[PDB]
RNA sequence: GGCACCUCGAUGUCGGCUCAUCGCAUCCUGGGGCUGUAGUCGGUCCCAAGGGUUGGGCUGUUCGCCCAUUAAAGCGGUACGCGAGCUGGGUUCAGAACGUCGUGAGACAGUUCGGUCCCUAUCCGUCGCGGGCGCAGGAAAUUUGAGAGGAGCUGUCCUUAGUACGAGAGGACCGGGAUGGACGCACCGCUGGUGUACCAGUUGUUCUGCCAAGGGCAUCGCUGGGUAGCUAUGUGCGGACGGGAUAAGUGCUGAAAGCAUCUAAGCAUGAAGCCCCCCUCAAGAUGAGAUUUCCCAUUCCGCAAGGAAGUAAGAUCCCUGAAAGAUGAUCAGGUUGAUAGGUCUGAGGUGGAAGUGUGGCGACACAUGGAGCUGACAGAUACUAAUCGAUCGAGGACUUAACCAU
């Protein structure tokens, strides 16, 4: 249940630490987002360096939540961080690695590249 | 579920512990209706308590009987007495210890009244 | 609110139809005679399905 | 409950060991792509073991790069091809939520074999 | 069309074949009998009536005793008409089995809601709330009545009164297994009702 | 803005909240004509009111600017909708200071800090729930449907196809298939919440004579879990496919007017609009309908109409209750009977009882033993209570007509 004004926290040496949400991106309505979706966000906390300063609007998608995710067959899956990765607008991440285990529904769209750079999947 | 019978959920389990020790010592008491239909299974689990003659069950029912003396001139108890008594009496008998006959309504407030006794 | 209006004796004794007693139910004790009221003890003679209650 | 349990003993699976909460074991699921079958292996600590009938379910935890996973699964899903049991822990309860908290804090809190 | 009435048991599960977990209905019935036939020529429709779960012969009065007494069979205590039918495929004191619904078909379930009693607005109507702080006196209250101007309320305005107690139909399940030994019909998703009523699985109007 | 007809033995004014409803001079979605429209996007005009029409930063704010989205972020009426529904930030009471004016008391369509918001609903209206009589004999069930209400929304992606169009750049209509947003209905098997007569640990102090074992109070003393019911943030489903007439438009034949023309005769086509299809209520529809089944050979008065009394089918009083419920009502039962309670046997919850023994100096640990305990869950068993009884409830009015027989 990811939605307006939540800090997460970056999973990749980007240059940013925390981040402030600022818009889910879906229909007119949209309270709330879920592993696996995009939302536009803001850098609250920097590192001194990185190629992300600190104030930026920035695409992300959304890798882990404390809230689960359901599967088909009846079995959930948990972490207990929110955490996300910045997307460049495009579906490349803006950064080089991945940092922790990354979720499963990310497969089921068009993440390639996300999943292809995480140390593992469950 | 349960009554609540307007009081609070001490002040009923005060209540119900001592109209229990009343049944037990006087073998028939008179009280309001609804007040007498939830002690007819409060009663009755005692006396199955008291069936079964161990250790275990009479500090099980200590905990819930008040000390008040059933026979004064005998110094006896009213979980002695349960013990002893209603387990000589009743011991051929499956469920159903007690009965419940109807008086008319009260004067005060126009309550209906009752009266239970060991059968 | 206030009433706006008094209220007729027309209004006042339509409106109180339903305000009134039922008779008991009532049956004979066939034990001493008198009128009892159903499945409760007989006051009046102090026994109830043939048994007492002294 | 009656009616409702044969049909469901119908697909009730008993080939897997009995365990309660607070010991590490290892679950062999049998994750599928589309074409293939691979089988990861996923062990643990049981958090807690709830439910009862066909409807029963568990939980467990363990800790991958830094953050801890949980993931519940039904005891009966053919998804699992066994459950091995690591070790047997000595714990006072039947719900383990105190251990989602001490994973940190340069301190180890892990159970005592049995 | 086609149909049949029995009583829900509760809510289970099923893994199918791919292994995946399903909510399921449980749905007793057992063999009903057509008491009646309502032809063209007679009333103004095509219908048959349905009986189900026999009742004891002390509860049922002389009327529905002879009534029922015209099929050979005992007095049963529901009674309902399928209206949409063909009517050459049934004849008084015949049954209508559970066998006549293949799996992964597609029905209707028709079903009286269960009670929740009087309700306010907030929770009938599924309204909003004013503020809990700040100063307010407002909050749980079913909000203005409406305008000045016609100087009285317009009819079909939400306020409090009794809840549920309606009757529901919910259109496009789907039968999972059908075990014609023990007269069971297992339905995926939820149906309207309190446990132990009168449900009516008709076949499916949309197409 | 003008006028001063109504209200001074009192209607209190702006924004925001809850709830809305109407108009069309249409913001979006639907259908078209012209284009200085090659395609994708546009412009302006015509038909169309079924549904939809956002989250924030600054300001008391209406207004307004900005950020990020969206298919779109419409304009207006309803006492600039709604204070016996809310608020009181702003408007004009009494305190105080700053600027300016006044010789002064003081004043400001100047600014700033603080500053009591009353009411038990009589009648109409709106939402629910019952008694009475009617419906030409008295009851029980199943129904048709004059009529009334509900729902009415849309995105992205893959194919058709990098085809039509186009130097290239760029890039389709029409038709198929998946998968989402907001909204509504139902439900508790999963994920969670609550669970004050469920289980466990623990602090202080009083009591059961004492130790062990427990009770009372301290917010349920506090802390960790949690059955049934009730729930959303959880799960399932829905707005589908169509038919009949139409709007603007496109028409086919065809004269008035030897030609031309959508029209005057005649024959079509054509929209999220309209009427059905989908869902719910419905014969107090006084126009009170239909279908199926039960009860009927009484007794008194009354020339007669009629009245009265016992009853039949059936119902109620009274009692045990909940899938019901403010109270009635409804539903399951009342001894040839499982309605409730109790007792057994289980499901789930808690989680290893008391006693004893062994080890230890002691706090404590281990064994007997998945132990003991258990509210609202399920099944068996008449052990206890649903005793005996009473009240209500028919005898079916006239007048015509058609067909058969004399
Ligand atoms: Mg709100
Ligand atoms: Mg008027
Ligand atoms: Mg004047
Ligand atoms: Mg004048
Ligand atoms: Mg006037
Ligand atoms: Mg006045
Ligand atoms: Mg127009
Ligand atoms: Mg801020
Ligand atoms: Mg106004
Ligand atoms: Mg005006
Ligand atoms: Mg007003
Ligand atoms: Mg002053
Ligand atoms: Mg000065
Ligand atoms: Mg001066
Ligand atoms: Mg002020
Ligand atoms: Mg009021
Ligand atoms: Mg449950
Ligand atoms: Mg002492
Ligand atoms: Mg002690
Ligand atoms: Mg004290
Ligand atoms: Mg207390
Ligand atoms: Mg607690
Ligand atoms: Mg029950
Ligand atoms: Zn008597």
């Amino acid at each position: 249940m990811i939605q307006q004004e939540t800090r997460l926290k970056v999973a990749d040496n980007s240059g940013a630490r925390e981040v402030l949400t600022i818009k889910v991106l879906g229909g007119s309505g949209r309270k709330t987002a879920n592993i696996g979706d995009v939302i536009v966000c803001t850098v609250k906390q920097a590192t001194p360096g990185g190629v992300v300063k600190k104030g930026e609007v920035v695409k992300a998608v959304i890798v882990r939540t404390k809230s689960g995710a359901r599967r088909s067959d009846g079995s959930y899956i948990s972490f207990d961080e929110n955490a996300c990765v910045i997307i460049r607008d495009d579906k490349s991440p803006r950064g080089t690695r991945i940092f922790g285990p990354v979720a499963r529904e990310l497969r089921e769209n068009n993440f390639m590249k996300i999943v292809s750079l995480a140390p593992e999947v469950i | 579920s349960y009554r609540k019978l307007g009081r609070t959920s001490a002040q009923r389990k005060a209540m119900l512990r001592d109209l229990t020790t009343d049944l037990i010592i006087n073998e028939r008491i008179e009280t309001t209706e609804t007040r007498a239909k939830e002690l007819r299974s409060v009663v009755e689990k005692m006396i199955t308590l008291g069936k079964r003659g161990d250790l275990h069950a009479r500090r099980q029912a200590a905990a819930y009987i008040r000390n008040e003396v059933a026979n004064e001139e005998n110094n006896q108890d009213a979980l002695q007495k349960l013990f002893s008594d209603i387990a000589t009496r009743y011991e051929e008998r499956q469920g159903g210890y007690t009965r419940i006959m109807k008086l008319g309504p009260r004067r005060g407030d126009g309550a209906p009244m009752a009266i239970i006794e060991l059968v | 609110a206030v009433p706006f209006r008094r209220t007729s004796k027309m209004k006042k004794r339509l409106r109180r139809t339903h305000f009134k007693l039922n008779v008991p139910g009532m049956t004979e004790c066939p034990s001493c005679g008198e009128m009892k009221l159903s499945h409760r003890v007989c006051k009046a003679c102090g026994s109830y399905n043939g048994k007492d209650i002294n | 409950q009656k009616l409702i349990e044969d049909i469901t003993k119908e697909q009730l699976r008993t080939d897997l060991p009995a365990f309660r909460p607070g010991d590490t074991l290892r679950v062999h699921v049998k994750v599928v792509e589309g074409n293939r079958e691979r089988i990861q292996i996923f062990e643990g600590v049981v958090i807690k073991r709830r439910g009862g009938g066909i409807s029963e379910t568990f939980t467990v935890r363990k800790i991958s790069y830094g953050v801890g996973v949980e993931r519940t699964f039904p005891v009966h899903t053919p998804k699992i091809a066994k459950i091995e049991v690591v070790r047997y822990g000595k714990v006072r309860r039947a719900k383990l939520y105190y251990l989602r908290e001490l994973r940190g804090k340069a301190a180890r809190i892990k159970e005592i074999r049995r | 069309t086609k149909g049949i009435l029995g009583r829900k048991i509760g809510m289970t599960q099923v893994f199918a074949e791919n292994g995946d977990l399903i909510p399921v209905t449980v749905i007793e019935a057992a063999p009903n009998v057509v008491l009646q036939k309502k032809t063209a020529e007679n009333d103004g429709y095509e219908a048959i009536q349905l009986g189900f779960d026999d009742k004891r012969e002390k509860l049922s009065n002389k009327p529905e005793k002879g009534h029922v007494a015209k099929a050979e069979t005992a007095p049963k205590r529901f009674v309902k008409e399928l209206r949409g039918v063909e009517m050459d495929a049934y004849e008084v004191g015949q049954e209508v089995k559970v066998e006549i619904f293949s799996a992964g078909e597609i029905v209707d379930v028709t079903g009286v809601s269960k009670g929740k009693g009087f309700q306010g607005a907030i929770k009938r109507h599924g309204q909003s709330r004013g503020p809990m702080s700040h100063g307010s006196r407002y909050h749980r209250r079913p909000g203005s009545m409406g305008p000045v101007d016609p100087n009285r309320v317009f009819k079909g305005k939400l306020l409090p009164g009794r809840m549920g107690g309606e009757q529901i139909t919910v259109q496009n399940l789907e039968i999972v297994k059908v075990d014609a030994e023990r007269n069971l019909l297992l339905i995926k998703g939820n149906v309207p009702g309190a446990k132990k009523s009168l449900i009516t699985v008709k076949s499916a109007v949309k197409s």
